[PDB]
């Protein structure tokens, strides 16, 4: 069971915290810009992402020049980040 | 001699020279008074103009000394003017140590030397601190090694070592940290004085 | 009541294991707090851990000398501390004022800000003489709450 | 006497060049600091636990104060308040009275633990060698009180030190 | 189902007994001795820190916020352990439909226990400190997921038992020569103190080691492998432990040998340099499989 | 080729000999009495017979400078600033101000 | 004339009247901002006892001096500085304090 | 101006160290009221944040009577 699995770690991990609370008795938008570059990236990666799973059954010639295509404009949006980024 | 004496006198004649350059354009607004002993310079400055003495030695065709690096003061009750702000300045193209010397009592503001050296705005707020001496059209006077709460100047001999606020209590109150408390140890004054005059010539008669 | 007794001295071994100090760079003194970290006199890891940091250390050594300006700033690092609290007194500034003194500024004796438990009177303190501050302070260490 | 840092263009061309981007492309040099580390990890360690080994010393080292007297009884310290004036801490004081009838030696002497800065300028300073500064380094306290030493006393019962001073006083007559 | 015990309990210990390791074989490094006195080669320090800082160590919160900072220790420790159940071993617990999907998830859900940190204070003073901390988590994150896929697109599903088996001959580091390179560098911007650096405090060093010993096993499985050997669970067993352990000695190299490389230059390194390095041996790694037959 | 300071050693002729002519004409403005004017213009004119007869030689420079040409157009570049505060602020041609009190040994 | 200061006689007045508006405004700022200590209302009355004992008023000399230091001892907490309620307290907390008296002084029997 | 008088009046009343009835209108703050050199100019610093201006120095030292304080509010 999954549900079993996970449950066991989090009550065993709410169980440590307890120990240290009951026993004892007496500005800057700079870093905006780099967290939406993360989303924005990401998304692409989740495009990117079935590559080793779909290639499988559907036709090489056909992916080849489309799974490139989404990497290449990858860079192109790196290429936008070289036109003075900041200090960052 | 050979272990009694340091260093034979040859430079002094060449260090004199200075002695007579600078006297040789003879100003009451600047010269004065010219010492020279053990391979060393030294000159005290009339208080009206210390900015110009100061822009002088800087560059200059004959001698360029440009570091105008170390600043003291001396405080001496004897005078009837009492500080003394002494200039020690070094030269590294031409290799040479000169003072320059204010001889004023310089409880009234004195002229600041910002303007031509840049580190002296550091030093020039130890003399605030330290003895009392304000300067005139400086910038940022703020206080370094004396204490946040500290009363009067912690250097000036018209008060003892210990001085008035210095010992911090804890005890009573939770958080603040005590102040009034004035009692200290017993710092035992040394009467020892030597009996005789140390050295002839300089005995000076009454 | 055999239990009892015993019980208390495993929590004590604790501390005798492990003491992490605060790392003070208040003196000369710290000088010969970094020969507690060099290799010929070592407590590294036989106790002693250099990570320090303001909350998590359990021992705090004031390193010599202090001044009227960093007397309300040592407090204040005190009252951080957790309740199983240390302090060592190294070198003959913190015990007293072994130099100055009768100064204005240096404040005599540490414990007008904060209470001293070991005191290590040695200016330069040797490491050496460095070693049995910590080790007295694990002996020290023999009974905490009865009842 | 000059000597220069500046290495003023290590690249010229092609080969030069290549070795120079080599190292910053991948690491190379940062696998030839980790080298660095590892043969160190290797050689044994110079470490001393100070409860069974000791760590090197000299015939003359300065640590806690203790007062010597002569191989016949009789203490050695005469009371001249010489080594008072000449301590920089003030941490010694001496007041003298006459013992009983003729001879002329001490009553209070309390070296301060809370100043003292350690010289050996006492030590120097005395004609008779009282105060000769043994190898100590066992002093650990709870209070003031209990670590400044009172009037001889505690000096005194520098005895069991006092061997070992004997000893190294030996080797600085005619200083070594 | 009592295996879980045996992989919590077990595993506690060893983030435990990692103290020893982490300034001994540093110390070693450093010249210097590590445990001596505690224990016969201070092997009673590890457990003593536990009574050290559980039992007696009080709390002194700066405002404590009804439910946070009694929150975090808990996504901390829970999802630093849960990482261990997808773990394909010589034989894994619950296997999951897809493998390293849930290994790249708990690791990305990861970052909430630094972020609930700076939320517990109510100070400006540190949140900023701590948002400079997520950079350096969340930025790596974006990298980390190109060169898995590069990894598995030359070989494999996402199931993590199909990676042992086709490690049989040789090892994934010659084919990924330059992708393996990357592996020693972006696991350590997850708290690892070694390129840069930012009661409940206590329990947080028991989740970060364990992140450490979770990086080291996972390179051991995408790259290292040797042989699978199915009859004999007792050979790989041995084998696997001694591969992890010696990529355990190269993470705590990098903390005593190399200084730190600036937050603004580690926005330098990655992004600037290693995004466009990535990538192109990415779109290498779409090629490989068309150009040669490699197709799982 | 690069001097050590920050200054850029830049190939420069007779602009060492522009700044030097500059300075004589702004000391025989409000001086002329004064030994200030009388005693740094034979430097001056000691230094630009130097120029004149040596072509772009390094021992030009090594005369009483000894650390290139661009050690010696910082020379120049101040003096200017120099004279002109000398003649703002009257202190060589005239002379005038109070003595002293009499105490000067310690 | 000799020595300057900053200002002659009658506006060396006005330059603590400006100084007196500034340290004003502070003392009630200096409650949320550092911290609550005694009053509000007893901070303005530690004010006016402050300048009694400067109060003389013989030559420009010393009055201009007192602003120098007036804009030093009492700007210790408008650009904020640290003192943690140890630093720039004026009063004392622990005095006893004692008495001028033939009789209080003598009893306790002092110099 | 119109409605000026009152609204000054009110906080100066109010305010410590004062006579509520003894010193009002044209009386001098420093003269007829009684105060310091520093204490009687305190007071119109407080009345000039609840009216909503800001005095300068140099006319600050002529206005002492609430009457002439009047006059010198209106902008
Ligand atoms: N605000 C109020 O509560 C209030 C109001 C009106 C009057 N008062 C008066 O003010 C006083 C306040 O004192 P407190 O309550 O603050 O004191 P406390 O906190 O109880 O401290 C007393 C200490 O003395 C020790 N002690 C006392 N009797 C002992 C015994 N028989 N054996 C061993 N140890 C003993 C205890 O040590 P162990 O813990 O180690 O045993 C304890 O640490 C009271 O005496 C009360 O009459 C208080
Ligand atoms: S005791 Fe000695 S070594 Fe230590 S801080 Fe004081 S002067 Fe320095
Ligand atoms: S210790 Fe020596 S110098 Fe000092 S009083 Fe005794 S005999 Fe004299
Ligand atoms: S060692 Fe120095 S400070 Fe200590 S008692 Fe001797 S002279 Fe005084």
């Amino acid at each position: 069971n999954l549900m079993l699995a996970l449950l066991t770690n989090f009550t065993l991990a709410t169980l440590l915290v307890i120990i240290a609370f009951w026993l004892p008795q007496l500005f800057s938008m700079k870093f905006f810009l780099v967290a939406i570059t993360f989303l924005l990236f990401d998304l692409e990666i989740a495009l990117l992402l079935p590559l080793p799973w779909a290639s499988q059954t559907a036709n090489l010639n056909t992916m080849l020049t489309m799974a490139l295509f989404l990497i290449i404009l990858l860079a192109v949006s790196l290429a936008y980040e070289w036109t003075q980024k900041g200090l960052e | 001699r050979p272990t009694v004496r340091p260093r034979n006198d040859v430079a002094h004649k060449q260090l004199s020279a200075f002695g007579e350059y600078v006297a040789e354009i003879l100003p009451k607004y600047v010269q004065q008074v010219q010492v020279s002993c053990f391979n060393e310079l030294e000159i005290c400055i009339h208080p009206d103009g210390v900015i110009p003495v100061l822009t002088f030695l800087r560059d200059h065709s004959n001698a360029q000394f440009k570091s105008l690096a170390d600043l003291t003061a001396v405080d001496i009750p004897t005078r009837q003017n009492r500080f003394e702000i002494v200039y020690n300045l070094l030269s590294l193209r031409f290799n040479s140590r000169i003072r320059v010397k204010t001889y004023t009592d310089e409880l009234t503001p004195i002229e600041s030397s910002v303007p031509v050296y840049k580190a002296a705005n550091w030093y020039e707020r130890e003399i605030w601190d330290m003895f009392g001496v304000f300067f005139a059209n400086h910038p940022d006077l703020r206080r370094i090694l004396t204490d946040y709460g500290f009363e009067g100047h912690p250097f000036r001999k018209d008060f003892p070592l210990s001085g008035y606020v210095e010992l911090r209590y804890d005890d009573e109150v939770k958080r603040v940290v005590a102040e009034p408390v004035e009692l200290a140890q017993e710092f035992r004054k040394f009467d020892l004085n030597s009996p005789w005059e140390a050295f002839p010539a300089y005995r000076q008669p009454p | 009541e055999y239990v009892v007794a015993k019980l208390d001295d495993l929590i004590n071994w604790a501390r005798r294991s492990s003491l992490w100090p605060m790392t003070f760079g208040l003196a000369c003194c710290a000088v010969e707090m970094m020969h507690m970290a060099a290799p010929r006199y070592d407590m590294d890891r036989f106790g002693v851990v250099f990570r320090a940091s303001p909350r998590q250390s359990d021992v705090m050594i004031v390193a010599g000398t202090l001044t009227n300006k960093m007397a309300p700033a040592l407090r204040k690092v005190y009252d951080q501390m957790p309740e199983p609290r240390y302090v060592v007194s190294m070198g003959s500034c913190a015990n007293g004022g072994g130099y100055y003194h009768y100064s204005y500024s240096v404040v005599r004796g540490c414990d007008r800000i904060v209470p001293v438990d070991i005191y290590v009177p040695g200016c330069p303190p040797t490491a050496e003489a460095l070693l049995y501050g910590i080790l007295q302070l694990q002996k020290k260490i023999k009974r905490e709450k009865r009842l | 006497t000059y000597k220069y840092v500046n290495l003023r263009e290590p690249s010229m061309d092609m080969k030069s060049v290549t070795d120079r981007a080599a190292q910053t492309l991948l690491w190379t040099e940062l696998i030839r600091g980790l080298g660095m580390t590892l043969s160190y990890l290797f050689r044994e360690p110079a470490t001393i636990n100070y409860p069974f080994e000791k760590g090197p010393l000299s015939p003359r080292f300065r640590g806690e104060h203790a007062l010597r007297r002569y191989p016949s009884g009789e203490e050695r310290c005469i009371a001249c308040k010489l080594c008072e004036a000449v301590c920089p801490a003030q941490a010694i004081t001496i007041e003298a009275e006459p013992r009983a009838d003729g001879s002329r030696r001490t009553t209070r002497y309390d070296i301060d633990m809370t100043k003292c800065i350690y010289c050996g300028f006492c030590q120097e300073a005395c004609p008779v060698d009282a105060i000769v500064e043994g190898p100590n380094f066992e002093f650990s306290t709870e209070t003031h009180e209990e670590l400044l030493y009172n009037k001889e006393k505690l000096l005194n019962n520098g005895d069991k030190w006092e061997a070992e001073i004997a000893a190294n006083i030996q080797a600085d007559y005619l200083y070594r | 189902m009592i295996n879980i015990l045996m992989l919590i309990i077990p595993i506690l210990l060893a983030v435990a007994f990692l103290t020893l390791v982490e300034r001994k074989v540093l110390g070693y490094m450093q010249l210097r001795k590590g445990p001596n006195v505690v224990g016969p080669y201070g092997l009673l320090q590890p457990i003593a820190d536990a009574i050290k800082l559980f039992i007696k160590e009080p709390l002194r919160p700066a405002t404590s916020s009804a439910s946070m900072f009694i929150l975090a220790p808990i996504m901390a420790l829970g999802l630093a352990l849960t990482m261990w159940i997808p773990l394909p071993m010589p034989y894994p617990l619950i296997n999951m439909n897809l493998g390293v999907l849930f290994m790249l998830a708990m690791s990305s859900l990861a970052v909430y226990s630094i972020l609930w940190s700076g939320w517990a204070s109510n100070s400006k003073y540190a949140l900023i400190g701590a948002l400079r901390a997520v950079a350096q988590t969340i930025s790596y994150e974006v990298t980390l997921a190109i060169i898995l896929l590069s990894v598995l697109l030359m070989s494999g599903s996402f199931t993590l038992s199909t990676l042992i088996t086709t490690q049989e001959q040789m090892w994934l580091i010659l084919p990924a020569w330059p992708l393996a390179m990357m592996w020693f560098i972006s696991t350590l911007a997850e708290t690892n103190r070694a390129p840069f650096d930012l009661g409940p405090f206590a329990l947080f060093f028991m989740a970060e080691y364990a992140n450490i010993i979770m990086m080291n096993i996972f390179t051991a499985i995408l790259f290292l492998g040797t042989s699978h050997n199915p009859h004999m669970p007792e050979l790989y067993t041995i084998n696997f432990t001694i591969k992890s352990l010696l990529l355990t000695m190269s993470f705590l190299w990098i903390r005593a040998s190399y200084p730190r490389f600036r937050y603004d230059q580690l926005m330098h390194l990655l992004w600037k340099n290693f995004l466009p390095l990535t990538l192109a041996l990415c779109m290498w790694h779409v090629s490989l499989p068309i150009l040669t037959s490699g197709i799982p | 080729t690069g001097l050590v300071g920050l200054a850029v050693c830049e190939t420069p002729h007779e602009r060492l000999k522009i700044l030097y002519t500059k300075i004589l004409d702004v000391l025989g403005h409000i001086p002329k009495n004064a030994a200030y004017r009388k005693y740094t213009e034979q430097i001056t004119n000691e230094k630009l017979s130097m120029v004149k007869a040596e072509p772009d030689v390094k021992k030009l420079e090594e005369r009483l400078q000894g650390g290139q040409i661009e050690e010696v157009i910082l020379q120049a570049e101040n003096e200017l600033s120099l004279a002109r505060k000398m003649i703002q602020w009257k202190p060589w041609e005239p002379l005038v101000e109070e003595p002293p009190a009499s105490q000067w040994k310690w | 004339v000799k020595p300057i200061f900053s200002r002659d006689m009658n506006e060396a007045k006005r330059r603590v009247r400006e100084l007196y508006r500034a340290w004003y405004r502070e003392v009630p700022n200096t409650v949320h901002l550092f911290q609550l200590d005694i009053s509000v209302k007893q901070g303005r009355d530690k004010v006016r006892e402050m300048f009694k004992k400067n109060a003389h008023i013989t030559d420009p000399r010393v009055v201009d001096l007192l602003v120098i230091k007036g804009k030093m001892e009492l700007e210790e907490t408008i650009k904020v500085w640290k003192q943690r309620t140890h630093v720039m307290r004026f009063f004392h907390e622990t005095e006893a304090p004692r008495p001028k008296d033939f009789l209080s002084k003598f009893y306790v029997g002092h110099d | 101006l119109e409605g000026i008088k009152d609204r000054v009046l009110y906080v100066l009343k109010l305010y410590d160290k004062i006579d509520p009835e003894k010193l009002s209108v044209n009386s001098h703050f420093m003269k007829d009221l009684g105060l310091d050199s520093l204490d009687q100019v305190e007071i119109i610093m407080a009345m000039e944040d609840e009216f909503g201006f800001e005095i300068p120095d140099i006319d600050a030292e002529k206005l002492m009577c609430p009457q002439e304080i009047v006059d010198y509010i209106a902008d």
